[PDB]
């Protein structure tokens, strides 16, 4: 999971 | 938005489609490629190519079973695509780059169309 | 093999998928959430939810046109899931993250469950 | 377009  | 994104999400779910295709599993519609048949996802095919986009948001075409593609369409070359749709590889090759970049143009795959365009410029 | 691979080929269906759901396009399923109802592809949904992936490969359910969750599932939860899937993007707030986590349970959606279990793991 |  990330920041986009 | 302040949303967290998942980064193998869309690899993750056109993996699963391509299951379900091999499965047979919700396939609704038959591409005919004169005497080969090839069955897929509608949406599939309308998201990875124009020619199908514009297909099936037809009123009447949308609710066909089977689609006949134009006779010149090489049957392999369509394969290669199809399983391109499905997998994002493209299995180019010097024997089968012609017919591919054809269907490509046809199936209006312009990605597809660019990296066969550049393949050919540098072979000449 | 030998293929060449376009990147962003799985991202840009995805898009053109959620393209089509905004646009009510070949969608063949509604989901009920209580007093709410979602429009969607199954293929999709089956692509992304165990739990869908067991429903559509029934020989009996497959054919419905409508389901029905659980009264307990969360309208709003299922909203922020049926985004992720057509999006990657999960909009998991400190309000909503409880009802995001049950909901992804209940969907079979692993990669939710455990980012939201690590989100509530940090606040505690 | 990559090698994958
Ligand atoms: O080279 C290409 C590939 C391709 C795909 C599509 N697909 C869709 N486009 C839109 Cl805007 N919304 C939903 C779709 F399924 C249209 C045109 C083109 N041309
Ligand atoms: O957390 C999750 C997400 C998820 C999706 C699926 N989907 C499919 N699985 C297979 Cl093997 N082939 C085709 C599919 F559409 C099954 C189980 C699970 N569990
Ligand atoms: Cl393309
Ligand atoms: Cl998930």
């Amino acid at each position: 999971w990330v920041i986009p | 938005d302040s949303c967290i994104q998942f980064t193998r999400h869309a690899s993750d779910v056109l993996l699963n489609l391509n299951r379900l295709r091999s499965r047979d599993i919700l396939t609704d519609v038959v591409i005919v490629v004169s005497r080969e048949q090839f069955r897929a996802h509608k949406t599939v095919l309308m998201a990875c190519s124009g020619l199908f986009y514009s297909i099936f948001t037809d009123q009447l075409k949308c609710n066909l079973s089977v689609i006949n593609l134009d006779p010149e369409i090489n049957p392999e070359g369509f394969c290669i695509l199809l399983d391109f749709m499905y997998t994002s590889r493209l299995n180019l090759r010097e024997g089968n780059i012609m017919a591919v970049m054809a269907t490509a143009m046809y199936l209006q795959m312009e990605h597809v169309v660019d990296t066969c365009r550049k393949f050919i410029k540098a072979s000449e």
